[PDB]
């Protein structure tokens, strides 16, 4: 009986898997590099502000 | 007639300006600088910093360690049904 909610768990995984795996790495990724230019942005801001 | 004596005195451009404050700032950050931060985590070893370090670092989030950790789980409550049964 419970081998099959198994297999039930098994096929919810490999959906996740398909759709929702690369669309959170993908996500992930978008914010991450937001982060990082803003990081590298402040960066810039500083060595502006010694020629200042 | 003779010429009056601020030109040739200077001794508070130093709080005059804004730049200062951030130039006091990285004066101390940079000079102390590393030329790269140092660590994205790695600790997790006993044959499971590899673990870690393939499924929990910054080079990927991806579905393998949440197969791997649902697993482990079902391991143990599979295993336990054959003592409940």
């Amino acid at each position: 009986d419970e081998s099959i909610l198994l297999l039930t768990f098994l096929g919810f995984t490999g959906l996740v898997a398909k759709y929702l795996a690369p669309a959170y790495k993908d996500f992930a990724d978008a914010r991450m590099k937001k982060v990082s230019d803003v990081l590298n942005a402040s960066r810039n801001k500083h060595v502006e502000a010694v020629k200042d | 007639v003779s010429t009056l004596i601020p030109p040739k005195v200077v001794s508070s451009k130093n709080i005059g300006s804004a730049p200062n404050a951030k130039r006091i700032a990285n004066v101390v950050h940079f000079y102390k600088s590393l030329p790269q931060g140092p660590a994205p985590a790695i600790k997790a070893n006993t044959r499971l910093a590899r673990y870690k370090a393939k499924y929990f670092d910054g080079d990927n989030a991806s579905g393998k360690p949440l197969w791997h950790f649902a697993l482990g789980i079902i391991a143990f409550g599979y295993s336990m049904e054959y003592y409940f049964h």
